[PDB]
RNA sequence: GUCUCCGUAGUGUAGGGUAUCACGUUCGCCUAACACGCGAAAGGUCCUCGGUUCGAAACCGGGCGGAAACA
RNA sequence: GCCCGGAUAGCUCAGCUGUAGAGCAUCAGACUUUUAAUCUGAGGGUCCAGGGUUCAAGUCCCUGUUCGGGCGCCA
RNA sequence: ACUAAUCGAACCAUCUAGUAGCUGGUUCCCUCCGAAGUUUCCCUCAGGAUAGCUGGCGCUCUCGCAGACCCGAGCCACGCAGUUUUAUCCGGUAAAGCGAAUGAUUAGAGGUCUUGGGGCCGAAACGAUCUCAACCUAUUCUCAAACUUUAAAUGGGUAAGAAGCCCGGCUCGCUGGCGUGGAGCCGGGCGUGGAAUGCGAGUGCCUAGUGGGCCACUUUUGGUAAGCAGAACUGGCGCUGCG
RNA sequence: CGGCGGGUGUUGACGCGAUGUGAUUUCUGCCCAGUGCUCUGAAUGUCAAAGUGAAGAAAUUCAAUGAAGCGCGGGUAAACGGCGGGAGUAACUAUGACUCUCUUAAGGUAGCCAAAUGCCUCGUCAUCUAAUUAGUGACGCGCAUGAAGGAUGAACGAGAUU
RNA sequence: CAGGUGGGGAGUUUGACUGGGGCGGUACACCUGUCAAACGGUAACGCAGGUGUCCUAAGGCGAGCUCAGGGAGGACAGAAACCUCCCGUGGAGCAGAAGGGCAAAAGCUCGCUUGAUCUUGAUUUUCAGUACGAAUACAGACCGUGAAAGCGGGGCCUCACGAUCCUUCUGACCUUUUGGGUUUUAAGCAGGAGGUGUCAGAAAAGUUACCACAGGGAUAACUGGCUUGUGGCGGCCAAGCGUUCAUAGCGACGUCGCUUUUUGAUCCUUCGAUGUCGGCUCUUCCUAUCAUUGUGAAGCAGAAUUCACCAAGCGUUGGAUUGUU
RNA sequence: GUCUACGGCCAUACCACCCUGAACGCGCCCGAUCUCGUCUGAUCUCGGAAGCUAAGCAGGGUCGGGCCUGGUUAGUACUUGGAUGGGAGACCGCCUGGGAAUACCGGGUGCUGUAGGCUU
């Protein structure tokens, strides 16, 4: 799908519709000091081998795309996560389509 | 093996009658629905919003809520060995007033008028309606004509 | 490689026409349904004989073809090649299926038994009812015994019981032979083709005045 | 190996052994699910219904 | 019994917009004569029937014949 | 997921921000009395695509496409 | 192969009464009530959980109890229903139809145009007009589980009153041209108790077994068929003896 | 289990240890692409802990450096194993000595065979019998023979067959 | 201590459905039409199909138009290029499978946009009346469009998807961080995402003929039983063959049967066991009769032969090859 | 008796052709300065009032098509419940109730609300 790089939508902090800059959310790196990671590391230390399941049974081919919105008002840089449906190909701010055009040879 | 789709088997149920497609007539929108009146859930297919489920098509219920475009109906649904009253939001295109209630209301109004007349004059009147009684005795005149003698016809192989 | 017709004699299934759901249907054995002088006018052949079924059953297209051939040969022999017109009033629109089994000494070699038992199309039959006309022969009034004999011979190509009837209609029309000629005289019927056109007393007067002129 | 897949045989008898009771209808059906705006105005009307008690009693008298 | 593939000059052959090549045959070039080589011509209603479209050898359906794979 | 590499005439390989080349294929010439072999010429670049650094980009930088290496793996 | 009659991992004791959704067994009498093999979920398909079917414990009410013997002195219970009736809706099966749509399909007839073949003597303006095609028109034979104008029988919902009907009045922040609309509330009056038939109802807690079914009429799918496999309806067998 | 413990070893390459094949005779063909094994690092990709540097108040984070191994590159088939197709081509057809190609690397060489290895198959031909799905001999596009195992060859066998 | 190698050794796993199991397929999560028997529900490895996507417009408004096809015309132009008129109930299009729906529409072309946004509850669908998913009607904000009424919180409707734990991001000058205080960090509260397709959601390769155990006739291999497609044996009609002549002897196209000596189909009995091929031996039975007895018919001169009737009394052999039937 | 504006039901109203239309009206019609749209003042928008019922529209007509409603089809097809009814079956008959649809043959061809005009 193709979504524009900016959109005017509701800002929770502003309490009104505001312009927003749209990017694609990407998962951050793991903390290594999150409580679950600490518990996993303690569990895995020592003997016993692997102590938690490893999925390895993938079936999905796509992901739900999350758009990172950012309010452009200088006193309100509030951000939000909008999720759209599953798409194989996603482009941010691509060239728009036109109707009365020929198919290129 | 049957799908659980919301509109499975509704091919003729929600289809329009013959030569009755097109624009919905506006008296259906101009009807007035109060709380407590009795409505038949039909479910036409020209309007895809607010459609009742196919299990409520042909049922009758009582209006409990009125909104901008729809009504809330308390309609009985039999589920295995229990009947339970379900509340459904139906847009007014899929409902119409039930005349079963209206006939009874007419009978009540006439009954009250007749009771008032009887109390005013002093003459007792049968108010309860009764099942069709056996026919009384009567005379059938022949009018100077012998009743026509009927006989079965001979068999013939038509084709 | 066709099964005995005793397997498909009875109308056990719902009608199964050749359609966009039933593909791969072999063509029916019978392709010709009218024989004799099909071009004869309505007044040439006033006598109609019918073969009527007393059985609610299925007649195979092969049986229809065989009966048609037998009756045609006898009618040609006894009345000449242009003394009659025959019409088979049954069309084999119902497809019968066969669950093909491997006819060799072996079962594990993908015989599969009754799993996936739905069969492939095998042939076509004509579903016939009690009192339905199977075949009709129209001819002159002097060939009545020949028509009866031809239908009697054709009866031996069919499973059930059949009656030979001499219709009171004129030829292949739906009007009685008692009233047909006077109807034609009073222009209530117009002879077109092998049949007649019924002219009702309604419509534009232009169609009435092209008549009577 | 293979077994019966589904049936409703004897289910109707089971349902009618204790009777298929209709829902217990009673006066004062519940107000839940009714339009919130109409409902809050009804609550206001009930709250202020007390005032005018003198007028109502005088008219009744 | 089924599945798959194929039914085209005499032969093997490729192939929606009127059939290519080679051999078989004939002829013409070249030679003193021959052989070869070159070139031209003839030769396939495209298995059969039915169907859609402007038009089918090609696409579709049915049926025959032949060859592998299952059975 | 991380760190890397490559992607081009029909086929293959080399390549300078200042004008893409070589061989094998095709066609046509040259050498020879003639055929081969040999020499030349012509055409041919799915430069993997897009945006940019760029005066200049096949080259350099990011985004995808597959082709691949070495890793890493708690829903 | 052999390793004390033991070897694809000896023998002895212990952990150990190892675990078993699987097999077998499970001890006195009478009385009362009395099933399920179905729904949903489960690495679920020889098992569970769950709903259903069962039992037990109740509780809340209704009718009156009658005359010491004898002896009633329009109007006659809360409420309920695998039933009918009276109204009122719902449906697309059976049937029917194809000279009605969508598909399929037979045969003649009448027409005038065409990239129909062509066609007897017409290049010549087929001087001509004979035929076969396609097409059109009005007819014609045969059809449909996944077609349909029409359309049953059986069937499904609702209503057949006192929680009803009719009068006034008050409240509202909702609605609004308006004493508007709507809802709520407060008083008052109406009883011939507003079809038939039958029956006493309501409500709570705890809960076992079951969760392999099978058969018959009729409807029905696959199959040549089956004492075959799979459904619908009711009844039965299972759980039941007796003629 | 452990000790600079112990076996080979009271040993020392004509020796110990690990494999395959299986006397003699005669041969032991082609393939290093794959998987193994092994060898040099040639800049070189990836690569842990420790160590180093920077930021921070510290926990910590980041960066640089780069052991073995893997990867890259050589060798190796009496290592495991593999030894197919397609196009053209000789003056009757037919085959292909010859020339090219594709999957990868090479296309089954010498030999042997309906063999204890061949489905079709009781193959075809000769012989043996009156008659032989048996035996022997021969043929070989061999479903699916074949070279550390192939083909022979005396003697021997409580081995299988005529 | 760290990294590599490590079936030498250890532990474990190696789905389910299933006309037995395996191979095949997914009937395992879903959607359309039918089955389905005119409310709803309803099964089979029933039938015809589809799904794991696509779309900044193909979402939201508003405006203006009319589509498929056909007829008649117009330079090249022809069956199809474009222009014009007329007819045109949709015979088109609406992303996809199908069904429904739709015409100054829901289709096509434009203009402006982001209601595909922020929230709390209720309800419908599967349903146990649990969840997810999807959906309907409201209510409170903030907006878009239009002159406005209004319409819009994704796609005209029916499908297009995902728990706990963990991780990641976003939000509240929010809470806690353990004797107090500041600051990092960490924990929490609310909402998105990273996924379990065996789709209510374990982390999982084989082999066993060296095998074992608990069971199962809930389930195959051999008999028997139902059936008789297939096999075998008959009948009816008689187009034809028979130099001539349907029927001496045959019998095409059809059609009706019988048998259980073939092979299937099924899975009712048997898995705390009914010894599983063939031959040898031996007895009895059937007749659909090869021979023999008595007969009828012939395309019966004789001889030989062929068809049929009563008929199972009696007989039906010796060998090569092959385990063989 | 009609029409106009807005309608309700949505063919008894639609479709094809022909005839008639007094008065208002509705329209055709004239023009492009402004408003506003076009390739084109054809459409749309605007400003008008010379001509006309030619068309739209209204009413009528057609042994008209269709539509609506009856008859026939036909107590037929089908069907609830019943039988130790028939038949080898296929299927069929009866009892008890209900009960259609073509072809064919008749009749009809818009009713009406609100507001405002014309018609002696
Ligand atoms: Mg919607
Ligand atoms: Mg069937
Ligand atoms: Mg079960
Ligand atoms: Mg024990
Ligand atoms: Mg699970
Ligand atoms: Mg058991
Ligand atoms: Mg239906
Ligand atoms: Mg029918
Ligand atoms: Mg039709
Ligand atoms: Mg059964
Ligand atoms: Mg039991
Ligand atoms: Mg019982
Ligand atoms: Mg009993
Ligand atoms: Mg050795
Ligand atoms: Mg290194
Ligand atoms: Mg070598
Ligand atoms: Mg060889
Ligand atoms: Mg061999
Ligand atoms: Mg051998
Ligand atoms: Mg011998
Ligand atoms: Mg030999
Ligand atoms: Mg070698
Ligand atoms: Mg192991
Ligand atoms: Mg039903
Ligand atoms: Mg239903
Ligand atoms: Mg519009
Ligand atoms: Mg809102
Ligand atoms: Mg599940
Ligand atoms: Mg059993
Ligand atoms: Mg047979
Ligand atoms: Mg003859
Ligand atoms: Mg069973
Ligand atoms: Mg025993
Ligand atoms: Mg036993
Ligand atoms: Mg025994
Ligand atoms: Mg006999
Ligand atoms: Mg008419
Ligand atoms: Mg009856
Ligand atoms: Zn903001």
């Amino acid at each position: 799908v193709n979504v524009p790089k900016t959109r005017r939508t509701f800002c929770k902090k502003c309490g009104k519709h505001q312009p927003h800059k749209v990017t694609q959310y990407k998962k951050g790196k793991d903390s290594l000091y999150a409580q679950g990671k600490r518990r996993y590391d303690r569990k895995q230390s020592g003997y016993g081998g692997q102590t938690k399941p490893i999925f390895r049974k993938k079936a999905k081919t796509t992901k739900k795309i999350v758009l990172r919105l950012e309010c452009v008002e200088p006193n309100c840089r509030s951000k939000r996560m909008l999720a759209i449906k599953r798409c194989k190909h996603f482009e941010l701010g691509g060239d728009k389509k036109r109707k009365g055009q020929v198919i290129q040879f | 093996t049957n799908t659980k789709g919301k509109r499975r088997g509704t091919r003729y149920m929600f289809s329009r009658p013959f030569r009755k497609h097109g624009v919905v007539p506006l008296a259906t929108y101009m009807r007035i629905y109060k709380k407590g009146d009795i409505v038949d859930i039909k479910g036409m297919g020209t309007v895809q919003k607010g459609m009742p489920h196919k299990c409520y098509h042909g049922k009758t219920g009582r209006v409990y809520n009125v909104t901008q475009h729809a009504v809330g109906i308390v309609v009985n649904k039999q589920v295995k060995g229990k009947i339970l009253a379900k509340r459904i939001n139906v847009r007014i295109e899929h409902i119409k007033h039930s005349k079963s209630r209206d006939s009874f209301l007419k009978r009540v109004k006439e009954n009250d008028q007749k009771k008032k007349e009887a109390k005013e004059k002093g003459t007792w009147v049968q108010l309860k309606r009764q099942p069709a009684p056996p026919r009384e005795a009567h005379f059938v005149r022949t009018n100077g004509k012998e009743p026509e003698l009927l006989e079965p016809i001979p068999y013939e192989f038509m084709a | 490689g066709r099964r005995p017709a005793r397997c498909y004699r009875y109308c056990k299934n719902k009608p199964y026409p050749k359609s966009r759901f039933c593909r791969g249907v072999p063509d029916a054995k019978i392709r010709i349904f009218d024989l004799g002088r099909k071009k004869a006018k309505v007044d040439e052949f006033p006598l109609g004989g019918h073969m009527v079924s007393d059985e609610y059953e299925q007649l195979s297209s092969e049986a229809l073809e065989a009966a048609r051939i037998c009756a045609n040969k006898y009618m040609v022999k006894s009345c000449g090649r242009d003394g009659f017109h025959m019409r088979v009033r049954l069309h084999p629109f119902h497809v019968i299926r066969i669950n093909k089994m491997l006819s060799c000494a072996g079962a594990d070699r993908l015989q599969t038994g009754m799993r996936g038992a739905f069969g492939k199309p095998q042939g076509t039959v004509a579903r016939v009812h009690i009192g339905q006309v199977i075949m009709s022969i129209r001819t002159k009034l002097q060939n009545e015994e020949h028509v009866i004999e031809a239908l009697r011979r054709a009866k031996f190509k069919f499973p059930g019981r059949q009656k030979i009837h001499i219709s009171k209609k004129w030829g292949f029309t739906k009007f009685n032979a008692d009233e047909f000629e006077d109807m034609v005289a009073k222009k209530c019927l117009i002879p077109d083709g092998c049949g007649v056109k019924y002219v009702p007393s309604h419509g534009p007067l232009d169609k009435w005045r092209v008549l009577h002129s | 190996a293979k077994s019966k897949n589904h049936t409703t045989h004897n289910q109707s008898r089971k349902w009618h052994r204790n009777g298929i009771k209709k829902p217990r209808s009673q006066r004062y059906e519940s107000l839940k699910g009714v339009d919130p705006k109409f409902l809050r105005n009804m609550r206001f009307a009930k709250k202020h219904n007390k005032k005018g008690l003198k007028k109502m009693q005088a008219n009744n008298a």
